[PDB]
């Protein structure tokens, strides 16, 4: 099936949340991506291989990420805010390999947009 | 449905489970004080089968299974008394062992305590 | 009937090649029904650790033994009788599995299937040089002979499958005899016989025959051990050093002396090297990737091994429809180009493995599997001109060169690409990144030993990272055998075209 992301928690520290939808073990599958306004799109607390965080060099240790597999979702908390963020923000999703999830290479699912506003 | 056992109180307990198949199912102990049944230890039915046990118990603890009457037999040292739970035996489980879910089938279990 | 007939066969021999081929076919189909029966047998007895290993070795170990001195021995015996002897030698240990005292004596029966079957391959290539003396007609006659030969690894899984889901197990062998008895019914009845004569054969060598064995053996066996235990052991080096060392005795006693077993004066000969050299890649190729993508379609799809097996219809179907277009295409191109080419386009098909399918889905699979069958299909023209320039005896004699370098490159191609995948893998998973958060110790070897049981850990364990990143691993690794295997193969093509000679040509023998 086709997965959705859909977005919420975005608006005026602060939690932004992105819900999963059909996938198989569910979890440690889902990243985070920006579209800055001035910028292009960005990398910001993905998942790397094995058990790795991948903060951006901007916000390593204002953000947080978190995720819980009871009802499939994704948690990114961002303290002490900065002339950067805005942006988009959009949710990601691995590209599926049959049923499993993970791969290394680019995310191919990318949400709604934009409201993240700082 | 099934069979089950006890053992003694120190030294240990042996479980037996009639019935049954575990050709991938999950198949172990669980424990609780007077509130969860937190588990102790469980296998899974692989090659010469996957032996799961629990943080606490870890090396305390030894459980291995007979092919020839499905037997659950357990044994251990360390039997401090702080342990002393209302011991259980269950099996047939989807996966994700040593913990509450999915289970198709339960025992009595035994009722066993340290002084 | 009668096994002397002179003229070789009417018009009908072609019915004959028929009566051979299929036949063969079956009987390269045995080992693969065997191994997906491994585990249904090991309920029924005891596996006892190492016979069950020996259970599936000794069959490849005497088949690559006991195969140059067994054609000798149908060449000073009657190839017809060498031939039915085989075949009904086949078909009683094939009966005599109904007896199930499961002990040893599945190691003896397995001992004496293989000896038979040393004299079925071997055999029935000389055969039909035998039968068919025209480059022409020989060259169509082989295409069929290369479909089957090979037709048959693709097939087992299938049929192994179908046959263990329905009757038990004992019938793996009782599909084989009623199939193998109507053999020898036709085998008597429209085939020649060549017998070479007395005059230029002289009385058989001890030393000959006991150093081929044992060094051959020796070599296989070496191969098996590096691949199983790793180059750390110390009595698998010795043993393939002694082997190499008997081996050259072997080669040294038969180059000089008088009436040689095996004469080695073919390899002089171009037109021999090239298709000697193309068959062992060409059984490359597959012995790598039939199995990875088996385990492949296990692992990702979430199949059954008779689906599984089923899944892989595209690379015999290429090959099935490769072959018969391919002496055509030889007879009017010539070799130098069109032996090159299939094994070209076999690496073409095992690169867009990796360039195009790093996310592999079954769609690249199958459009790869395709051309690899196409490089399957070059082995018809490769047994053609190993065979263009070569007397009947001779011809004989080459048969046994022709079926050990083909069993050579198949334990070869297994043992060094499985290893490399299984090392890619290991490397890649890098297990000693769960150890804080899970998997330690015992689990851990078991998320080593296989994506199975690095899928099926996971699982048990309760948490999932595992399983996503050893399914990626996997993936990768086999991409990247896949892309090696492709670098291997283009390297031989150069070397394939630049050993045919100009001149040659299937046709026009002389």
């Amino acid at each position: 099936m086709q997965v959705q992301l859909q977005e919420s928690g975005g608006g005026s520290s602060l939690r932004l949340s992105c819900a999963a939808s059909g996938y198989r073990y569910s979890d440690n599958c889902v990243g985070w991506f920006r579209q800055a306004p001035g910028r292009e799109r960005e990398a910001v607390a993905t998942y790397n291989s094995g058990s790795s965080t991948w903060y951006a060099d901007s916000v390593k240790g204002r953000f947080t990420i978190s995720q819980d597999s009871a009802k499939s979702t994704v948690y990114l908390q961002m303290n002490n805010l900065k002339p950067e963020d805005t942006a988009m923000y959009y949710c990601a999703g691995r590209n599926r390999l049959g049923s499993y999830c993970y791969m290394t290479g680019d995310f191919a699912y990318w949400g709604q947009g934009t409201q993240v506003t700082v | 449905v099934q069979l089950q056992e006890s053992g003694g109180g120190s030294l240990r307990l042996s479980c037996a489970a009639s019935g049954y198949t575990n050709s991938r199912k999950c198949m172990g102990w669980f424990r609780q004080i007077p509130k969860e049944r937190e588990g102790v230890a469980a296998i899974y039915g692989f090659g010469r089968g996957l032996i799961l046990y629990a943080d606490s118990v870890k090396g305390r603890f030894t459980i291995s299974q007979d092919n020839a009457k499905n037997t659950v037999y357990l044994q251990m040292n360390s039997l401090k008394p702080e342990d002393t739970a209302m011991y259980y035996c269950a099996a047939d489980s989807p996966g994700s062992c040593l913990s509450r879910s999915g289970y198709n089938y339960w025992g009595q279990g035994t009722q066993v305590t340290v002084s | 009937f009668t096994k002397t007939t002179d003229m070789m066969t009417s018009k009908k021999r072609w019915t004959a090649l028929v009566v051979l081929a299929v036949s063969l076919f079956v009987v390269t189909m045995d080992m693969t029904i065997l191994i997906m029966a491994l585990p249904e047998l090991v309920r029924e007895l005891e596996p006892s650790g190492t016979q069950q290993l020996w259970i599936v070795d000794i069959y490849s170990l005497v088949l690559a033994g006991f195969i140059i001195p067994l054609s000798a021995f149908a060449d000073k015996w009657g190839r017809k009788k060498a031939l039915l002897t085989g075949f009904a030698l086949f078909g009683l240990v094939s009966l005599a599995i109904f007896f199930a005292e499961s002990a040893e004596f599945v190691i003896a029966i397995r001992f004496l299937l293989g000896i038979a079957g040393a004299l079925i391959m071997p055999t029935t290539l000389s055969m039909i040089r035998v039968i068919f003396e025209n480059p022409k007609e020989r060259a169509t006659a082989l295409a069929v002979w290369s479909i089957a030969s090979s037709i048959g690894a693709v097939f087992g899984p299938i049929i192994g499958g179908a046959l263990l889901e329905q009757f038990s197990w004992h019938s793996a062998f009782l599909i084989n005899v009623p199939f193998a008895i109507i053999a020898v019914v036709a085998g008597l009845f429209l085939l020649p016989e060549s017998k070479l004569s007395k005059e230029k054969s002289h009385s058989w060598d001890i030393p000959s025959t006991i150093l081929s064995i044992a060094g051959m053996i020796g070599l296989v066996w070496s191969i098996k051990e590096f691949s199983k235990e790793g180059l750390a052991d110390i009595i698998p080096w010795v043993v393939i050093v002694l082997a190499i060392t008997m081996i050259v005795i072997f080669v040294k006693r038969n180059l000089s002396s008088s009436d040689p077993m095996l004469d080695v004066r073919l390899f002089k000969k171009r037109s021999f090297s090239a298709g000697t050299i193309a068959a062992f890649m060409t059984m490359f190729a597959m012995a790598s990737v039939l199995l990875l993508a088996s385990q492949w379609l296990q692992v990702v799809e979430e199949l059954s091994p008779f689906k599984a097996g089923l899944y892989l219809l595209p690379m015999a179907i290429g090959d099935m429809v490769f072959a018969p277009i391919a002496p055509g295409l030889a007879a009017r191109f010539g070799p130098k180009i069109v032996l090159p080419s299939g094994i070209g386009i076999a690496a073409i098909g095992m690169f867009i493995m990796y360039f195009f399918g790093h996310p592999l889905s079954y769609s690249t699979m199958a459009l790869a599997l395709i051309l690899v069958g196409a490089g399957m299909a070059s082995l018809a023209v490769a047994s053609a001109l190993i065979m263009l320039e070569t007397p009947t005896s001779k011809a004989g004699n080459a048969a046994a060169v022709e079926e050990s370098m083909y069993n050579l490159g198949n334990v070869f191609g297994v043992a060094v690409l499985g290893s490399l995948s299984s090392m890619l893998y290991r490397v890649f998973l890098d297990i000693s990144s769960f150890s804080s958060k899970g998997i330690v110790g015992d689990l851990a070897h078991v998320a080593e030993e296989s994506v199975v049981g690095a899928v099926e850990v996971a699982k048990a364990t309760g948490i999932k990272q595992l399983a996503n990143e050893a399914v990626t691993s996997f993936n990768d690794a086999f991409v990247a055998t896949a892309l090696v295997g492709g670098i291997i193969m283009i390297i031989i093509s150069i070397v394939v075209y630049l050993l045919i000679p100009k001149s040659l040509d299937i046709t026009k023998q002389k």
